[PDB]
């Protein structure tokens, strides 16, 4: 016990009347009947699961109460963390809780995401990614800055998430006091009991109306139509005011919906997604305006992350990163959720008061087509990004690493045969000091090879603009209703060479425009990328300078200006590379996955090798982002890949064979 | 299997069955269904 006396223990002033006003209703929530016995298990046991549905309150008040439990702790004022999978999530949720401490955002609260730290050295609350922790402890391998550390919503079970607690389940061996607390939305078998040496759970009931389901007479030829069809109807055919949840799986299928709901109901409207600028994202807390409603066109970033809703349409379906390692693809992909995933949407509707879930399948789709659980991302993932942060971290045997779900060997060695060929190990395995260099930078390990090799070629700084604007969303914008003029104002800056230097030439006149907002918008260009692609190559090139690793340009009146920088990315990106076919197809290199050109592409003709950034699988294999290259350069710059006593015998190895042996004439 | 990946994964002591601390990993990796454009869920199986 500590003596509190009513002001603001950071201030010593009295609390606003804000902060009274927003305690009185936090004290309301599920949570807080349990503080005794949360606070009961957090003095006497180092880790400990505690279950909790969404609008029970865990997020919000768990972590304030381990600021109160590391105020009291004597020594170096430690700091809190909670890690949360989204970086909306992180952001919101900080926001919050600074309001409800009375404290200014960066300050005593803030919130750390990649390429953005709102945080200062009065934070003792931080609520960042789970994929910013797990960076955060290569340079802090004991996570000593933190005596208490909170993994919120671990039914998600991200990569970073099950990367961490198989890390901290080897901290708290070596740390006796740090606190370890696994939160989760559902119990999942006390899965995470058993993982952590069956330490004591704490489940708080959740206060959700019941919600009936509604199940499709037969399977949807098209559920986006559906979506359409469902919303309109529950306009009309309902008389309880309402508001309207639709689950969709990305930005175009949300901003197409949008647009034809509010085309055949005019015979409110709210997107949300995660690159959506957060002026249009609060819109989802705004009052609704015949019934006037309000609709929500979101993805599920409301499935559990926030809460807003009597009536939850779900189509079934999201949208997952999947890697396949046989033939070393990794793309987005659409795919039917778990029955998880859809109790989880359908709970949504049961906020307020007793809703309705409109499922788009039938019944038997749901108990005999939907898993039970969604697979852990770390079964779907490419791991040589969290397999060098852990080598760095010091972890040399990932075999035996007590993963909770572990990856199946074939991925593992995609992950080290990657890192190995980009020399950031080496045959025995072992970090080298250009991949110790890697691992300081937050970016994929062919992007982070990419920027430091590009100082031997003189293009550093060309390289690290390309780097940032290859880091943040579409810089081009393109409406619907207006493809051709979109187009038109992409091509002014398109480079014969392909993509990536049209995205030079972008940041380069957007620079050279003094970072004008009418500039934007008269060439289509999202002003919102570009100010974060000037922030993001700010902080990469302090990275920089930490290393000693210069920042250099080549002369632009030679020909080697756009020729360095082009050699320049086949040092990060000589894997994924495809090569013309006699009858206008390509092919990518090794793998031989048959793939075509995205159509947003600037290239005006299709070169012979063409070097891409992006695998897009939709019905078709389309390569976005695509840069004319020089087959010589790959032979030259990646020989350990390019290796022709190994390289698979088709047809990109003939042209390949003419040049080695023309090489050696 | 020469592939260097399969190597430095024998150099971190693996023997032949999936990965874990008790060797109880998935052996193989998984498949994701494919989804046909828009088509609603449960329509390939009809």
């Amino acid at each position: 016990h500590m003596l509190e006396q009513c002001i603001n223990p950071f201030t010593n002033l009295p609390h606003t009347p804000r902060y009274y006003d927003i305690l009185k209703k936090r004290l309301q929530l599920p949570v807080w009947e349990y503080k005794d016995r949360f606070t009961d298990i957090l003095v006497r046991h180092q880790s400990f699961v505690l279950v909790g549905e969404t609008g029970s309150g865990k997020t919000t008040q768990i972590p304030q109460w381990c600021v109160e439990y590391m105020r009291s702790l004597p020594g170096p004022k430690r700091g809190v963390a909670c890690t949360q999978p989204r970086r909306v999530a992180a952001m919101s949720v900080a926001q919050r809780v600074a309001d409800e401490m009375d404290v200014m955002l960066g300050q005593e609260v803030g919130y750390s995401i990649r390429f953005e730290d709102c945080s200062s050295a009065k934070t003792i609350l931080k609520y960042m990614t789970d994929g910013m922790l797990l960076r955060e402890a290569m340079n802090d391998p004991l996570l000593e800055r933190y005596g208490v550390i909170i993994l919120d919503e671990a039914h998600e079970r991200t990569l970073a998430t099950d990367i961490l607690m198989g890390v901290l389940k080897e901290v708290v061996r070596q740390r006796s006091d740090l606190k370890v607390i696994v939160m989760s939305a559902t119990l999942d078998a006390g899965k995470f009991q058993i993982y952590f040496d069956n330490c004591p759970l704490l489940t708080i009931p959740g206060r959700t109306h019941p919600v009936e389901i509604f199940y499709t007479p037969e399977p949807e030829r098209d559920y986006l139509e559906a979506a359409i069809r469902t919303v309109i109807q529950i306009h009309m055919c309902e008389e309880e005011e309402g508001d309207l949840l639709l689950f969709l799986t990305g930005q175009e299928e949300i901003d197409e919906a949008c647009k034809r709901i509010k085309r055949e109901v005019d015979d409110k409207i709210i997107p949300l997604y995660s690159t959506l600028p957060p002026q249009q994202q609060q819109r989802i807390f705004e009052p609704p305006p015949a019934i006037g409603r309000k609709v929500v066109v979101s993805t599920n970033i409301a499935e559990t992350s926030l809460t807003i809703v009597v009536f939850v349409i779900d189509p079934g379906f999201a949208k997952q990163k999947v890697y396949n390692p046989r033939i070393r693809v990794e793309s987005l992909l659409v795919t039917a959720i778990s029955k998880a995933s859809a109790q989880q949407r359908a709970g949504r509707a049961g906020r307020t008061r007793p809703g309705k879930c409109f499922r788009l399948y039938t019944e038997k789709a749901y108990k005999t087509e939907m898993q039970d659980n969604t697979y852990p991302e770390i079964l779907r993932s490419n791991l040589g990004s969290v397999v060098l942060q852990l080598k760095k971290l010091g972890i040399d045997d990932l075999v035996h690493f007590d993963f909770m779900d572990p990856p199946a060997p074939e991925t593992l060695m995609r992950a080290l045969e990657l890192l190995n060929y980009l020399a950031a190990l080496n045959d025995d395995g072992d970090l080298t000091e250009l991949g110790s260099m890697m691992a300081e930078f937050p970016l994929d390990p062919q992007l982070a090879k990419m920027v430091i090799a590009s100082c031997d070629y003189n293009c550093s700084n060309e390289v690290l603009s390309i780097t940032a604007m290859l880091s943040v969303p579409q810089c081009f914008v393109r409406p619907t209703e207006a493809k051709k003029a979109a187009d038109e104002a992409k091509m002014r800056f398109a480079h014969i060479d392909g993509d990536h230097l049209t995205l030079l030439n972008v940041y380069h006149a957007f620079k050279q425009n003094h970072e004008s907002v009418q500039w934007c918008y008269d060439n289509f260009i999202n002003y919102r990328s570009l100010m974060s692609a000037d922030n993001v190559r700010q902080q990469l090139s302090r990275i920089m300078d930490r290393f000693n690793l210069p920042r250099r340009s080549t002369d632009f009146t030679s020909r080697d200006y756009y020729i360095n920088i082009r050699k320049a990315l086949v040092t990060g990106y000589f894997m994924q590379v495809a090569h013309l076919e006699r009858t206008g197809h390509y092919l990518t290199v090794k793998d031989n996955q048959v793939v075509q050109l995205h159509p947003s592409t600037v290239l005006d003709h299709k070169p012979e090798w063409v070097l891409y950034n992006e695998f897009v699988l939709t019905t078709k294999n389309y390569i976005r982002t695509c840069t004319d290259i020089k087959p010589e350069w790959l032979v030259k710059i990646a020989p350990q890949y390019y290796d022709m006593s190994n390289f698979p015998q088709c047809e990109a190895k003939r042209q390949l064979d003419r040049i080695i042996a023309k090489l050696q004439s | 299997e020469d592939n260097i990946g399969n190597q430095l994964l024998r150099k971190m002591g693996w023997t032949g069955g999936g990965l874990g601390k008790s060797g109880e990993g998935i052996r193989e990796p998984i498949s994701v269904k494919e989804q046909h454009k828009r088509e609603g869920l449960g329509l390939d199986v009809e």
